[PDB]
């Protein structure tokens, strides 16, 4: 009986697979070979902020590009402000093993997660002046990877159990459930029509998810190890993906294969975290050699290079309109580059 | 202007109050417990006094700080560098697996100790091995023969020569004989001075660091 | 077993009857969005007025 | 009743290899404290105390290599001081600040291990009191040679000529200390004998022994233990019998009251030696605590 | 919720001492620098004081410089002010307003009940304005003049907006330029610019009224107007 | 008149 399943499901992959190799008559590198390319770019640091006492992990900009939140192995969250490198909160930690930390786009909560396997929410305006503990979402059996903001009452997480989830804050409890990977999720990111997110694994695979609906849409594949960051093009219809062999690949959602890689014979070290630009013309990404790079989205070419710190960069982030960076690694420092 | 002005006063002061918090935090031991199945992995854990457990103790003015992620169930490559730092890890083993099995016990935990020890974070990072249920392990000799498990064994039927061997075999996989050292001891299910074990071994430790860091050596 | 063929036949059979487009267009279509004012990082775009001191 | 002199102090031979070593020992000593310092400057995860204290003691042996060799060697070859009155009070003011620098350096050093070893459960020290304390080793210093450099003096002898190989005199002169009375002179050497050689060489005898006794109380940790004894009692053996004669024969000119063969004998021939192991210490150092230091040696 | 309490006051011969109590309960007091209001009986606000957290700046005003001396202690949530000499311009209503300060902070948006005492260069705003009569259902503007430009560099300006309802504390309404408070119906747009600014009311209502107060937070030497009532016959 | 080397 299971042997006629077997036999239809690979058949039907061979189906799949031919017929997307029956429309590739054309290729990103023969088509884009006349255009001009960008040439050197270079980039240097803008302020050093120097509070932290062990490895960060996880950082977030804001939605006004003033104001940010950092995440460190010491227990500590702390808020910025980048222009006057001044410390507005100081949120101490029931755990101190973390590895993600997001923003609220109105400016009005912030949330945390670790190997701890709960997601901890606190609201920054409060009447007394301090901040206090609001909700505490449990019931993932991995361990937690990323988590973004929809809006004030919605908020989806991907787990180390292969599955994520989306729930609402008023009731700690799980709205929608989504199943299918083999391998620990690592990172997510949602689109600018908060409708769709993507998402990637650890066996080389990366899905497009439906949050209303709630089933897989897409699949991608094509890399040879874990999947360690994910981003989301300003359009919407296009994502770049980084992994620990030493390269990154650029996905479109209207065509379902992979267009093109960065990747170089000098690169041996892995990726461990991406970020996208504004018009989609720079992509930057961090390394594990303690140097982060700037690519173009066109063309494989190498477009600038930057060294500025002692140990491996963990956390990439660019403000709403593509004007900074922000940088932080296991140096127990994050800097700001303009 | 003036709230500028106040608003670096306020992140001094809370600038202040991490470095002090810091200060205080960099000076407690931290520890990392692993293991295989039912083993000394919570007799220990008892006796020293979701995902990750979390046991605080104080032993003559040290705090101890003792992570257990047993409980984990996922891909341990992907979360084995956030304990890059530690101390020390203690490994237990159950030195009554030889005739259980579930592909012997007993080889399952020689792989786990041989990947464990051999890991690129862990360099200079000092192993405590605890064979860890000895107390019935004398009647399980006098009762059956060790050839079993290992068809190369020769010997008594002594307890000490068999224990000894096990020792000797598990030190064996140890690459490198200069970086870090293993430490073996014998417990009991009553036995009340693991704490002292694990003392010495653990000052042992920071005075070796602190002699290597700056000064000689 | 049965779930698994069902489900990936269902979103990768019905979904072969959808369009398909080069990348190129989309990527045509966002080279309008650089090499002007919206994009300050490539080469030294913005003014040495930036909101960032230096 | 003129007295005459001849250009050279010693004959050819003398001077030849007097020179072949002092340049020997030149080299060794730039090479060595270049390499050690590059070797710190480089790498940032080496920003500890005990690496800043190194470099401090790098420092003052480049200087005393620079400012107290080729100064001295051209004294000891031509019988006069050829130089003017600046000269003659910058260089002893240099030179006492390098050598005191030195000392206290290497007595800073020592004080770091013992509090390092003997005591782990007391608090570090940061780098602020690191600096702190180079700062007031240099500014001690400073203190306590400013007075020679205040009365030293040239005069211009008028009794006695030198004579070269071309039988063509010159004049000659003698940086020497123009004290008010020459009764007090003593006390200042004995001072400064006080504060070079005795202080830090008890320091450093005595809480050495306080560590060695430390570490004996606590096979191969053992035969570790014999080798960090060997360091430390090695290391306290260099430096007293390196500074020993010089200070000795100082003390001997200022109060035995040579005769005049005596003195011929001892300004001759009894100096250059004690200069010769003084400015090799120094140089010697760097080997000592850079070949033997692992993270140096990458 | 917040609540904040002032206790002494009352009649004091000239030439003697007073001091003057506040406390709180239940508002983070150790995370909230103060300052002091003295009003006058018959009209117009001045500044007396300022205070910041964890004893650090203290700020006087010119003509109580060396006479008045202020102090807090963060255990036990209280505050206290030392009155070495009375004159007879000491005469007017304190009141203590509570203020924190980061980028999104909103200072000065808590008054106590204040104290009523009897005795027995600098920048200078206009507001010439002093009666306008008003009805119910239509819109009403209010202007407020300033000396120098309150237009920082930073891109921001300072300007603070109070109403005083009779018989009640002040409350805050416009902290900064175009930035509304909280608990305050959208009614309320200040939409200045320049050296001269307005306040402009769309719609009325029964509790519209009371005095208005325009403040300037760029040198902390602080003059506040001279009121526009709103008769609303 | 003291012609010897000086100290240091």
């Amino acid at each position: 009986e299971l042997d006629q399943l077997r036999q239809e499901a690979e058949q039907l992959k061979n189906q799949i697979r031919d017929a997307r190799k029956a429309c590739a008559d054309a290729t990103l590198s023969q088509i884009t070979n006349n255009i001009d390319p960008v040439g050197r770019i270079q980039m240097r640091t803008r302020r050093t902020l120097r509070g932290h006492l062990a490895k960060i992990y996880a950082m977030h900009w804001g939605t006004d590009s003033r104001l940010l939140v950092s995440a460190s192995q010491d227990g500590k969250l702390i808020i910025w402000d980048s222009y006057t490198t001044n410390k507005v909160h100081a949120i101490p930690l029931r755990s101190s093993w973390v590895m993600t930390c997001a923003y609220a786009p109105s400016g009005n909560y912030v949330a945390c997660g670790g190997l701890d396997n709960i997601c901890s929410i606190y609201n920054l305006k409060t009447r007394e002046g301090n901040v206090r503990v609001s909700r505490e979402l449990a019931g993932h059996t991995g361990y937690l990877s990323c988590c973004r903001f929809l809006d004030d009452n919605q908020i989806v997480t991907s787990s180390g159990d292969t599955t994520c989830a989306l729930w609402d804050i008023e009731t700690g409890q799980q709205t929608t459930t989504f199943t299918g990977h083999t391998g620990d999720v690592m990172s997510l990111s949602l689109a600018p029509d908060t409708r769709l997110f993507v998402s990637g694994a650890c066996d080389a695979s990366a899905k497009l998810w439906d949050v209303r609906e709630g089933m897989c849409r897409q699949t991608f594949t094509g890399h040879e190890s874990d999947i360690n960051a994910i981003c989301f093009f300003p359009n919407g219809n296009a994502f770049a993906t980084g992994s620990d062999d030493a390269t990154c690949r650029l996905f479109d959602l209207r065509a379902d294969q992979e267009l093109m890689t960065y990747s170089h014979d000098n690169i041996i070290c892995g990726i461990t975290s991406v970020s996208f630009s504004k018009s989609g013309r720079l992509l930057l990404a961090g390394y594990d050699d303690f140097n982060c790079n700037v690519w173009d989205a066109l063309k494989a070419d190498r477009a600038g290079v930057l060294a500025g710190h002692d140990n491996r960069v963990s956390c990439l982030g660019v403000t709403d309109d593509g004007m900074a960076v922000a940088t932080g690694s296991w140096d127990s420092f994050l800097k700001i580059w303009n | 202007s003036a709230e500028d002005k106040a608003a670096v006063e306020r992140s001094k002061m809370i600038d202040r109050n991490l470095r002090e918090d810091g200060e205080k935090a960099a000076r407690e031991v931290k520890l990392l417990l692993l293991g295989a199945g039912e083993s000394g992995k919570n007799t220990i854990v008892k006796q020293m006094k979701t995902g990750i457990v979390e046991t605080h103790f104080t032993f003559k003015d040290l705090h101890f700080k003792m992570f257990d992620v047993g409980a984990q169930r996922s891909e341990r490559k992907k979360w084995i560098h956030c304990f890059e730092g530690v101390t020390a890890i203690i490994f237990c083993v159950a030195l009554s697996d030889y005739d259980l099995v579930l592909m012997n016990r007993m080889h399952e935990s020689m792989k786990l100790f041989d990947s464990i020890c051999n890991n690129k974070w862990f360099t200079d990072t000092s192993i405590i091995l605890f064979l860890n249920k000895k107390d019935l392990f004398e009647e399980k000799i006098k009762k059956s023969p060790l050839t079993i498990c290992y068809p190369e064994y020769a010997g008594s039927n002594t307890y000490e020569e068999a224990a000894a061997y096990i020792q000797c075999q598990f030190e064996d996989l140890n690459k490198r004989k200069d970086t870090k050292e293993i430490y073996t001891h014998f417990t009991c299910s009553t036995d009340t001075k693991n704490v002292q074990f694990v003392f010495d071994a653990v000052t042992d430790v920071i005075i070796k660091n602190n002699l290597k860091d700056c000064g000689l050596f | 077993s049965i779930a698994q063929a069902r489900k990936l036949v269902e979103q990768l059979k019905m979904e072969a009857n959808i369009d398909r487009i080069k990348v190129s267009k989309a990527a045509a279509d966002l080279m309008a969005y650089c090499e002007a004012h919206a994009k300050e990082d490539p080469l030294l775009t913005p003014v040495p007025a930036s909101e960032n001191p230096f | 009743n003129l007295t005459f002199s001849s250009y050279y102090q010693h004959t050819s031979p003398v001077a030849a290899m007097f020179i072949v070593a002092y340049a020997l020992i030149f080299l060794l000593c730039m090479v060595g404290n270049t390499l050690v310092c590059f070797i710190v400057l480089k790498n940032r995860h080496m920003h500890t105390v005990t690496n800043m204290f190194i470099l401090n003691l790098a420092v003052s042996d480049l200087l005393v290599g620079i400012f107290c060799m080729p100064t001295t060697l051209v004294d000891n070859l031509i019988t006069g001081w050829p130089f003017d009155n600046a000269t003659c009070k910058m260089s002893g003011l240099v030179q006492g600040m390098s050598v005191s620098a030195s000392v206290w350096t290497l007595v800073a050093i020592a004080v770091e291990r013992f509090r390092c070893i003997v005591h782990p459960f007391r608090e570090k020290l940061t780098l602020r009191k690191a600096l702190v304390t180079i700062a007031v080793i240099w500014a001690l210093a400073l203190l306590i040679m400013c007075p020679s450099a205040v009365t030293l003096t040239v005069t211009r002898e008028e009794h006695h000529f030198m004579v070269d190989a071309r039988n063509r005199s010159y004049p000659l002169y003698s940086c020497w200390e123009a004290w008010p009375e020459k009764g007090m002179r003593r006390v200042y050497t004995t001072v400064l004998f006080s504060h070079i050689y005795l202080a830090p060489l008890a320091l450093i005898v005595v809480m050495y022994a306080r560590i060695a006794r430390k570490l004996c109380q606590a096979p191969r940790a053992s035969r570790r233990r014999a080798r960090v004894v060997h360091m430390l009692v090695m290391v306290a053996l260099f430096f007293t019998l390196s500074w020993l004669p010089l200070w000795a024969l100082l003390l001997l000119i200022d109060y035995g009251q040579l005769s005049a063969p005596q003195l011929h004998l001892v300004t001759v021939y009894a100096f250059p030696f004690a200069h010769w192991l003084a400015f090799f210490n120094s140089s010697a150092n760097p080997i000592i605590y850079g070949y033997f230091n692992e993270n140096f040696r990458r | 919720d917040v609540q904040l309490v002032e206790s002494g006051g009352g009649l004091v011969q000239p030439g003697g001492s007073r001091k003057l109590s506040c406390s709180a309960s239940g508002f983070a007091f150790s995370s909230f620098g103060m300052h002091w209001v003295r009003q006058a009986p018959e009209k117009g606000l001045e500044w007396v004081a300022y205070i910041s957290s964890g004893s650090g700046t203290i700020y006087y005003a010119d003509t109580v410089k060396g006479r008045f001396t202020i102090s807090r202690d963060d255990p036990k949530n209280t505050l206290f002010l030392q009155m070495t000499s009375l004159r007879s311009e000491d005469t007017a209503m304190y009141y203590c307003v509570r203020s924190i300060y980061y980028y999104g902070s909103s200072p000065f948006d808590f008054w106590g009940q204040g104290t009523t005492l009897t005795v027995s260069s600098d920048i200078v705003m206009t507001q010439a304005t002093s009666s306008v009569p008003v009805t119910p259902g239509e819109s009403v503007s209010i202007s407020c003049r300033s000396s120098k430009s309150l237009l920082h560099s930073n891109g921001n300006t300072y300007l603070y907006w109070f109403l005083q309802r009779p018989g009640q504390s002040p409350q805050l309404l416009i902290y900064r330029m175009s930035n509304l408070a909280s608990g305050v119906p959208d009614r309320f747009s200040g939409s200045g610019s320049g050296t001269a600014f307005t306040l402009t009311i769309s719609r009325l209502e029964a509790e519209d009224v009371g005095v208005y107060y325009c403040m300037q937070h760029l040198e902390y030497p602080l003059t506040f107007g001279a009121g526009t009532k709103l008769e609303l016959k | 008149v003291p012609n010897l080397p000086q100290r240091f």
